[PDB]
RNA sequence: AGUAGUGUGC
RNA sequence: GCUA
RNA sequence: AGUACACUACU
RNA sequence: AGUAGUGUGC
RNA sequence: GUACACUACU
């Protein structure tokens, strides 16, 4: 913004003192604001960039022949005007947030302009272009003007405003006279909430004891505060102020005796040392001994790794046939005795076919044809098994097991004692034995020589073979790495495992109790016995040479056979969820490895395989207890200040079952010495200032620090990233409800059964557990609330309107949702009949309790759990809620619930210690909803607090508090080092230089113990008592329901209490028992402790005043000593982040951190919050905010957990959806700053998981390559099981679109003609026309016709203007149709009334044509209860609905999408349906049908232009993706010194409905707007809906199925309504937090662009990408965009460039010459420069190239004069010694006077308003003013003044007699402020 | 730029455009500056001089940086641009490359 | 045998 | 749990 | 009374 | 389960 | 709007 005036309204702010004229200041910064936005408008529209021209300039500008005295014009002054096509259009700029103003200058404008429309015969459109200036979007009144600029191009910032508003506002924050001058209207309330209080609460027992807490004045404060009425009183404020001005003497003398604390401290506070590590090292080992049952010897080992391996024969055949053969030979070859032995020979007899292979084969070919030719499975056919030689063959690879063939007692021995079929403290190995870790380490070495070795195969798979290309341009050291990966017998091993337990987990599914089955692999040596979830096997390997076997623990012995050896696992048995993360395996492998050794060259790739070998295929929580406590024992030993002594001898509980726990033990216990001891290797990169952003900041990158799990030397990135990326290597779910149950129930009873007895008082004074400092509580809460609600005035209208509280329950959607919620009554007769079922099922299974825990516990609390929306439909159908406004009805539910019930259940979390989470009623959730609005929107207004920061975005907040940091040292000993510094310019200057100021920066990354559990509670009720925006009778409800609150019961679960009934031994110390009175009630009361999570933003908005508190204290103490301070403190809900910047220079640094952490300490525990000293550690560098990080100002995150979940869970619906939620996974990890390389490892491993399910790997039996005109799968459409195919930038960006994108973008750059290529994406897509179709290639072709007839429409036109966009799109083809049942559902009330809806006689039809004649409640909420209740009865006509409220895990939908891959599951019909105008299909015949239809359609250049209009010309996002990837030019490389995070600037700039898409939907139902004006955004809607013809479509649809049909049909009526709906939805759409990562902040939309693309490209650096031509368009985003942008960004670039390089770097006596040389004879990106020099001589801006226009010969007068009224400065006279002459832009005074008495003054203007008369006395008194007017006249009108302000400063300006008087009144206010008159001098004319 | 060429004396200015090396604003980054990145610019066809073929350049004092270490506990520099002295040109740069 | 556990479960 |  | 199916590979 | 998000499918 | 996945704080 013209950095220098940047720098005067800068200074000018510095300066301020008064409260009078920042006001001033703000006023200037709104039309500096609004006057940018005009002068940046008029530039990219190129019209002329008038100011303050009347009417009368615009009548005569327009028709130069008529006299005013014809007419009077009124006096209203348009921003700007323009005339073309005989009509007027009045143009009116506006920088507002919403359309109030515009509405109401529109309505001014039009009134007082109707009367000269019909005078002077021409028409005046009014225009109005609004700008949103926190997110960049154009409101164009006229309709008509849009038609005259169809593209628009503005592309501007307004942060550099928002900076000085907000550093302006924190300047002056705690004045309350600027915040009642920056105060919109006056601080007013609504209407009440409820008419009447709660008299109940006075007495109520929770209010008594809290009463009673308290000494006698508090009580009379807060009974009077509960009362205290803000309307009633004349001032809302006079509460607030009163206990303030009660409580500041103790506040005040608590604040100073702790700011005296800093000089009682000494310099000793817990630093970490080898020492501290060392005791609590051996404090903790005596815990777990005495906890555990520590065992020596070695073969009380648990499997580290589920699996043993051997390599591969290359000299058997890999046959299926001969490897079952070879296997069961081998197995009865067995030669010795041992245990186990015969029935492994009768299991080898069991399986032997003998030499029958062509029976084996042709039988099992006939019943795998049977299966596939059914969608359903076969019904009512039993299988017989078929003697084959020596095996009851029963199916391919099944075996009966024969009677005849084994023992009876060898059988039993191995079902008993090996399979586990029938078959006090936990024992866990030594991790401090000598020889426990030294076995384990003679594992570790003994798998590193046999994996380390070449496989002896090609190294060629799907990963590397698709996407090695992409991996190896973007780095080729990752391509490399990834070879070596792929080269050895790790990757063999663990791609042999994952491809095993597929086929384990699909042969376990149709095993029977009496078979077992055999499942191979593509080694030939390694096989599994599936015996009879939890499926169970073991692991045959086969091997040559003995001790050959790769053994982590797992191997029950090995035998020698013929032929070689055997060797047989023991029984493994797992669950389906712990076999799916092993099937998933090489991918985290492969992550893991290339992730630990990116861009490192000191680390030894065997050692990191070695290592990630292990972790990842742990299953079992031995490495959970060892991940997770890995980032506190190794941070806390870094870091400056920590108990590390007191975690790991509290804390710290490795449970090491296995050897690789021992082994990783080892390496944590080394890595706690190690990292204290490097701690001094942490150097800062040098930082690079600007005085407007940092660049090059962060920490070196110098790899100095010693690597963590392998030997090695790392940087401090990849040190972080080792300490804190193995705990996402954690399954999740590994826990058993069983234990953990009672685990939560244990903690939770213990908490308060402690809380009963030992906390008895409530307030205290000297930092007690559990208790608040009742003053400095009271007196911080009026601060703060006094200033939350100063800033903002009409809060309680916001909190009314964000929240929804006049409008009906149906309408918020957390009580509509389908989360679980619990309900109270008599609920006897269900419990009894599923009891009864589940026991009957039982028994059938078994062939071939509820009511002994009800009867045996007297006061059982019965209940039973239900979803959201049932709930809430159960009372409305029984009238206990209405469809009134909500928070009527919740301040009645205050009054008419007293008893609050909570159950709880496990969260199943990949933490070792799982987290409880409570479900409560429905009727908690109503009144914990108004409370916690109530303070989420006071949350909103504290920038300290950090819920309220929408997600990630804190991420950003992080990085500005560590610039402004940054700033503030810099500035600070600049400033008080000057002197000293000066007089440096030997043994005479280091003592001097020993008595300077010193910097210290301290960043506590703190936790709180307990956050809800020890929390007191009681001070939430001075949280509401003293909130001035409710009435007393609400404050009175609210405070009687936390009463209630505190009277909770907790009921224990019923599984909980069945696994206590059936415990059969009385437990030691049953804390369950106690609390439960020997288990005769499954309710506690709990008090205190208020659940989890129900409480956030208010325990978050206490926390914030606690570090107010803190805040004042440190600034206190450290001017005590006379230094500076900044103190930042983000807040959320107990993750607390302090950074601390001081300057000082009388004591030592050690004596203030002391001060400070013990400080902190205290002030957390003044209000009831108590700092985690076992988690909170000290750095200098390091911030840790929410799992996110900030190294030195450079932003941080561990991208490696976005890395990890790329083999996650899906949805498992089809080959698509799968691949797009696993791409989804990647794109987050760009945006935490993934390098390029390990993003494409990402999405290969997402296409490779996704590709796996469905049997579409190449090779595999569903592969697409074989039946498609495609040479590889990037030929493939996604939706046709093809690969990705983008840019990483452009797979960012837009996302699954980009593989059409990309496609359609190589072919523009392969078949436009080549004049135009090197042009816009719609100057090319117009030369389509040009285009022959006999030389496309017959992929092209086909892929053509997929977008032409499977993407687009057949009766779609390339004429039309507003076809529909990709969003208004579903992009499925291919998904399988699952044959499944519903549920049960019987437990749903909203589902019996369904279900009677059904039976009910001919009532279905009435639902129906509810629904249809009221659509709009098909895509959105309905207003009432009625729309509510019928569209909860209609969503159980979908069937996934129904699917979904049945719980289901992810791993049966994994196994089903396998093993139903060959069955007829396409519905190929609905794939014809597609174009022109059977039963189920498989996937290959899908393919050969389409590919056999697709050839007999055609394509022409109309099909082509119809493809290109309709998935890039519509919308404006695609457009400008596909112009950045076509005109890019790439620059200069360099590293990513200093990262910075940007948000993501959306794209669609323009917008045309300015309504909520529900209410214009519910306004398009009808044809009434009901609410403004709607009379454009109907026209618009019905345009949309007229030109691209969705409602004859849907009447043509609608007909056809008539004709088809016969009857008269609605379901398909309503299934094609809600597509209609659909469609307009996404269409109207009237936002996204997307932050990045990039080398630079991108402050507009092409420098994000830019940067996106500059970083994607290499891991190595980054480059700077400019672009050729205008990369944007002109929004409309379904309509299309025929024109181009003209070309004055490259004029404005060109001469830019051409004066800067000919001032720089060309001698100055030759530089006219050079300018003429280079305009007449060079050209700037491919385009004359002479053209573009014409191009700014015809421009409207030849202002901004005045310079270039001399030394030129182009230049003229109205340029200067144009030039003078922008950027206008003062120009004083006369310093003679009487008449003084201040000119400025149509501004000049006049002054007469002598040295005493002033004459008369004489301004000049151009309008005479009383506005810019003030503005310009403001402006011209502000230079060089002669003297200080000293001396006064009586005076009756304009004069000019001066008040007094301290040490020689006054204001000069020129006021009304009138405001004189006005302002000396109200500055003689009653008040603090040392009043200063205006006194008046001479005389303004 | 795609423009003809532009001989002065011994230089090309449209390689002085297209260069990478020289085109930066600091005094120390083209004085401490390549042979290599300087070879790009030199077409003479007889001088004989290179102080009198240097004359098309500038002779305006270019904006230098000069870091300072800030005294903190967590030590650091903070570097940032200034005006040089009257000797801090563009020529001179060139000339102590040469 | 395996999984889970200083609560007996599967 | 589903089918005759 | 039944309760139906994947990998099958350069190894 | 409450929260704060982001992305996928209808 | 519904369903699913993920991260984060509880
Ligand atoms: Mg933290
Ligand atoms: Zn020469």
């Amino acid at each position: 913004m013209d950095y220098q005036e940047y720098q005067q309204f800068l200074a000018r702010i510095n300066t301020a003192r008064d409260a009078c004229v920042a006001k001033d200041i703000d006023v200037d910064l709104l039309m500096a604001r609004h006057d940018y936005f005009g002068r940046e408008l008029c530039k990219s529209l190129n019209i002329e960039y008038r100011n303050d021209v009347p009417f009368i300039d615009i009548i005569l500008d327009i028709r130069p022949e008529v006299d005013p005295l014809t007419i009077d014009a009124p006096h209203i002054t348009p921003d700007n005007y323009l005339y073309i096509n005989n009509v007027l259009y009045i143009i009116d700029y506006k920088v507002s947030v919403s359309n109030e103003s515009s509405v109401i200058t529109y309505d001014k404008y039009y009134e007082l302009t109707r009367d000269i429309s019909d005078r002077l015969s021409i028409p005046i459109e009014i225009v109005i272009i609004r700008i949103d200036p926190v997110s960049r979007d154009l409101h164009i009144n006229s309709d008509r003007f849009k038609e005259l600029y169809p593209t628009i191009v503005v592309d501007i910032n307004f942060n550099q405003f928002f900076d000085l508003k907000q550093l302006l506002y924190e300047k002056f924050g705690d004045d309350e006279e600027f915040l009642l001058k920056v105060a919109h209207g006056d601080f007013t309330l609504t209407a009440p909430w409820c008419k009447t209080g709660c008299p109940e609460f006075w007495k109520h027992p929770i209010y008594k004891e809290f009463k009673m807490s308290m000494p006698v004045p508090e009580r009379r404060l807060f009974e009077e505060s509960v009362k205290f009425n803000a309307y009633e009183s004349e001032r809302w404020n006079t509460n607030l102020v009163k206990i303030r001005e009660y409580t500041k003497k103790d506040y005040s003398e608590h604040i100073s005796k702790s700011a005296k604390n800093i000089f009682l401290a000494s310099g000793f506070y817990k630093q970490p040392n080898k020492n501290e590590i060392s005791e609590g090292w051996t404090l903790m080992v005596e815990r777990v001994q005495d906890q555990r049952e520590i065992s020596k010897s070695l073969h009380d080992q648990k499997p580290s790794i589920h699996f043993i391996w051997g390599a591969h024969n290359p000299g058997n055949s890999n046959n299926a046939t001969f490897k079952l053969i070879l296997l069961s030979k081998s197995l009865q070859s067995i030669k010795g005795i041992s245990t186990y032995t015969e029935a492994f020979k009768s299991l080898g007899k069991m399986m032997d076919i003998g030499d029958k292979a062509i029976e084996y084969e042709e039988f099992c070919m006939s019943l795998k044809s049977k299966a596939r030719s059914s969608w359903k499975q076969i019904m009512n056919k039993k299988l017989e098994p078929k003697q084959i030689n020596n095996a009851l063959v029963l199916w391919e690879q099944q075996f009966m097991i024969n009677n005849d063939l084994i023992d009876k007692s060898e059988k039993l021995k191995l079902f008993k004692n090996f399979c586990g079929i029938g078959k006090s403290k936990p024992k866990i190995l030594d991790f401090d034995d000598a020889n426990m870790y030294l076995a384990s380490l003679t594992m570790m070495e003994q798998s590193k020589k046999i994996l380390s070795k070449s496989n002896g195969l090609k190294p060629d798979n799907f990963i590397l073979n698709e996407f090695g290309s992409r991996i190896k341009d973007a780095n080729k050291e990752t391509y490399d790495n990834m070879h070596k990966i792929f080269e050895t017998g790790y990757w063999q091993c663990i791609s042999d495992f994952s491809t095993l337990m597929k086929n384990i987990l699909s042969v376990s599914q149709y095993n029977r109790h009496n078979t077992f089955r055999i499942a191979m692999c593509a080694n030939n040596n390694v096989f599994a016995i599936v015996f009879p979830a939890t499926v169970v096997y073991s692991i045959i390997v086969l091997h040559k040479e003995e001790e050959n076997i790769f053994n982590p623990g797992c191997l029950h012995g090995t035998f020698k056979c013929m032929n070689g050896y055997i060797s047989i696992s023991r029984a493994i048995r797992l669950d389906k969820e712990r076999c799916q993360r092993i099937v998933s395996s090489p991918g985290l492998f492969l992550t893991t490895c290339l992730l630990f050794k990116h861009d490192n060259p000191t680390l030894v790739m065997s050692d990191i395989m070695n290592f990630s070998i292990y972790t990842s295929l742990s299953i079992t929580k031995s490495v959970l207890s060892l991940t997770e406590p890995a980032r506190y024992m190794i941070m806390n030993s870094l870091a400056i200040s920590s108990n590390v002594k007191d975690y790991i001898a509290e804390k710290f509980s490795p449970y090491t079952k296995t050897l690789f726990s021992v082994y990783m033990t080892r390496l944590i216990k080394n890595a706690c010495f190690d990292a204290y001891d490097q701690r001094q290797r942490v150097q800062l990169r040098d930082i690079y200032l600007s005085d407007y952003d940092i660049t090059q900041k962060g920490i070196k990158d110098n790899r100095e620090l010693t690597s963590i799990w392998f030997p090695g030397s790392v940087t401090l990135k990849e040190y972080l990233t080792q300490i804190y990326l193995p705990f996402y290597f954690n399954a999740k779910g590994l826990h058993e409800k069983h234990h953990v149950m009672v685990d939560l129930a244990k903690t939770i009873l213990e908490i308060e059964c402690e809380q009963r007895e030992n906390i008895k008082e409530i307030w205290s004074t000297n930092c007690t557990k559990q208790t608040v400092n009742l003053k400095i509580l009271i007196h911080s809460l009026c601060k703060n609330l006094l200033a939350d609600t100063s800033r903002h005035n009409h809060l309680r209208n916001r909190i009314e309107n964000r929240n929804n509280f006049r409008r009906s329950i149906t309408t918020i959607s957390t009580f509509t949702s389908s989360k679980s919620c619990l309900k109270i009554g008599d609920f006897r007769k269900e419990k009894e009949l599923q009891s009864v079922k589940q026991k009957k099922i039982l028994e059938v299974q078994s062939r071939k309790n509820y009511e002994m825990l009800r009867n045996a516990m007297p006061n059982y609390t019965d209940y039973i759990s239900t979803k959201v929306f049932d709930r809430l439909y159960e009372l409305l159908d029984k009238k206990v809620l209405t469809d009134k406004p909500v928070i009527e009805q919740i301040m009645d539910m205050m009054i008419d619930h007293k008893k609050f019930y909570f159950t709880f259940f496990n969260k199943g979390q990949k933490t070792s210690k799982d987290r409880e989470i409570f479900v409560g009623e429905y009727e908690a959730k109503m009144c914990m909803y108004a409370v916690e609005r109530i303070a989420k929107e006071r949350c909103k207004l504290n920038p300290d607090e950090m819920i309220s920061e929408p997600g990630d975005g804190k991420l950003k907040v992080l990085e500005q508090k560590s610039e402004q940091e940054i700033r503030f040292l810099v500035e600070t000993t600049r400033q008080k080092n000057r002197e000293i510094d000066e007089a440096i310019e030997l043994g005479k200057i280091e003592k001097l230089s020993l008595g300077k100021a010193k910097g210290l920066k301290m960043e506590i990354n703190a936790d709180m113990s307990k956050w809800s559990a020890q929390d007191v509670f009681y001070k939430y009720f001075w949280l509401i008592a003293l909130d001035p925006i409710l009435y007393p009778q609400e404050k009175e409800r609210i405070l009687y329901f936390m009463c209630n609150y505190m009277d909770k019961e907790l009921i224990l679960p019923d599984e909980l209490l069945f696994n206590l009934l059936d415990q059969k031994v009385a437990y030691q110390n049953d804390i369950i028992a106690t609390m439960t009175n020997q288990l005769n009630s499954n309710t506690v009361l709990i008090k205190r402790n208020w659940l989890q999570g129900n409480f956030n933003y208010t325990s978050s908005y206490v926390h914030s005043c606690a570090m107010s508190v803190y805040k004042e204290i440190l600034k206190e103490a450290i001017t005590l000593l006379d230094g500076s301070i900044l103190v930042n403190s983000l807040v959320h809900s107990d993750d607390n982040q302090t950074s601390i910047t001081i300057v000082q220079d009388k004591m030592e640094n050690d004596k203030i951190i002391d001060f400070a952490m013990k400080e902190f300490e205290r002030a957390c525990l003044t209000f009831g919050c108590q700092a985690n000293m076992k988690k909170t550690y000290v750095t200098n560098c390091i911030k840790e905010f929410v799992s996110l990080f900030n190294l030195y100002g450079e932003p941080f995150s561990i991208y490696g957990r976005f890395l990890l979940t790329s083999v996650g869970d899906c949805a498992y619906i089809g080959p698509y959806e799968d691949l797009a939620s696993r791409i989804s996974s990647a794109q987050t990890a760009i945006k935490h700053g993934c390098p390029p390389s390990l993003a494409w490892v990402s999405i290969a491993i997402s296409h490779w998981m996704t590709s796996l399910t469905y049997n579409m790997l190449p090779g595999q039996s569903n592969d697409p390559i074989d039946y498609f005109p495609a040479e590889n799968r990037k030929d493939i459409p996604i939706e046709l099981n093809g690969v990705l195919d983008a840019p990483l930038s452009m797979i960012s960006t837009v996302g699954l679109e980009s593989g059409n994108l990309y496609f359609l973008i190589k072919l523009l750059s392969k078949y436009t003609p080549v004049m135009q290529k090197r042009e816009s994406v719609v100057n090319q897509i117009a030369e389509v026309k040009n285009w022959k179709v006999e030389d496309l290639t017959d992929n092209e072709i086909f892929r053509l016709k997929i977008l032409r007839y499977l993407v687009l429409d057949a009766e779609m036109d390339p004429s039309d203007i507003m076809g529909e966009t990709s969003d208004m799109r579903g992009r499925s083809i291919l998904t399988p149709r699952k044959f499944t049942t519903a549920g049960s559902l019987r437990k749903l009330y909203s589902f019996s009334k369904y279900q009677d809806r059904l039976s009910s006689p001919g009532g279905m039809v009435e639902l129906f044509t509810y629904l249809l004649e009221k659509p709009e409640l098909l895509v959105t909420k309905g207003e009432d209860m009625k729309d509510y209740m019928e569209s909860v009865i209609f969503r159980y006509n979908s069937k996934r609905f129904k699917e979904s409220l049945s719980i289901q895990n992810p791993a049966q939908l994994f196994i089903e999408q396998i093993l139903f891959s060959h069955k007829p599951v396409i519905d190929f019909s609905g794939i014809r349906d597609k174009y022109i105008n059977l039963g189920k299909v498989t996937f290959t015949e899908a393919y050969r049908l389409l590919m056999r239809d697709l050839s007999s359609l055609e394509l022409t250049n109309d099909d082509i232009q119809v493809i290109y209009s309709y998935i890039i010309l519509n919308d404006p996002m695609m457009i400008t993706i596909a112009n950045t990837h076509i005109l890019s030019i790439y620059g200069s490389p360099q590293r990513r010194m200093g990262m910075s995070c940007s948000t993501m600037p959306e794209f669609r700039n323009l917008k045309l409905i300015h309504h909520s898409p529900a209410l214009v939907l519910r306004a398009y139902s009808k044809n009434n707007p009901d609410p403004t004006e709607m009379a454009r955004d109907l026209v618009h809607l019905k345009e949309f809906v007229e030109n691209t013809n969705l409602e004859e479509k849907m009447k043509v649809r609608i007909a056809m199925n008539e004709a088809e049909k016969g009857q008269r049909d609605i379901v398909f009526e309503l299934k094609e309504m809600t597509r209609f709906y659909q469609v307009c939805y996404e269409y109207v759409k009237s936002h996204k937090i997307k932050v990045f990562i990039l080398p630079a902040k991108s402050y507009t939309t092409t420098d994000f662009c830019s940067l996106m693309q500059g970083n994607l490209i290499k891991d190595k650096e980054w480059y700077t990408v400019h672009y050729l031509k205008q990369i944007l368009s002109g929004g409309h985003k379904a309509i299309m965009q025929h024109n181009a942008t003209s070309e004055q960004n490259i004029a404005f670039e060109c001469f830019k460039l051409i004066t800067h390089f000919a001032d720089s770097f060309i001698d100055s006596l030759s530089r006219s010459a050079f300018l003429q040389l280079i305009i007449d004879e060079f050209s700037y990106k491919d385009v004359k420069v002479s053209k573009l020099y014409d191009i700014i001589k015809n421009g409207y801006n030849r202002t901004d190239f005045i310079p270039l226009l001399f030394r030129t010969g182009d230049l003229r007068q109205a340029d200067l004069d144009k030039y003078d009224a922008m950027k206008s400065h003062e120009r004083v006279t006369w310093n003679d010694w009487i008449n003084l002459t201040i000119t400025g832009y149509n501004r000049s005074i006049t002054i007469i006077g002598e040295d005493n008495k002033l004459t008369y003054a004489e301004l000049c203007l151009t309008r005479k308003t009383p506005e810019n008369i003030t503005i310009s006395g403001r402006k011209l008194l502000g230079s060089r003013h002669g003297l200080k007017f000293e001396n006064m006249s009586k005076i009756q009108n304009y004069y000019i003044t001066y008040r007094k302000k301290d040490r020689h400063q006054f204001v000069y300006q020129i006021h009304s007699h009138e405001s004189i008087t006005r302002r000396n009144e109200e500055h003689m206010a009653i008040r603090t402020r040392i009043y200063n008159e205006i006194t008046p001098v001479c005389v303004v004319n | 730029f795609e423009g003809p060429p532009i001989k002065t004396g011994l230089l090309d200015l449209t390689e002085l455009m297209k260069s990478q090396d020289l085109l930066n604003l600091n005094y120390d980054n083209i004085r401490n500056s390549n042979l290599i990145s300087f070879s790009k610019l030199i077409c003479c066809e007889g001088s004989d001089n290179i102080n009198d073929g240097l004359e098309f350049l500038s002779d305006d004092p270019m904006n230098f940086t000069e870091g300072e270490a800030i005294h903190s506990t967590p030590i650091f520099n903070i570097y940032y641009s200034k005006r040089g002295e009257r000797h801090m040109t563009y020529r001179n740069a060139i000339k102590l490359l040469i």
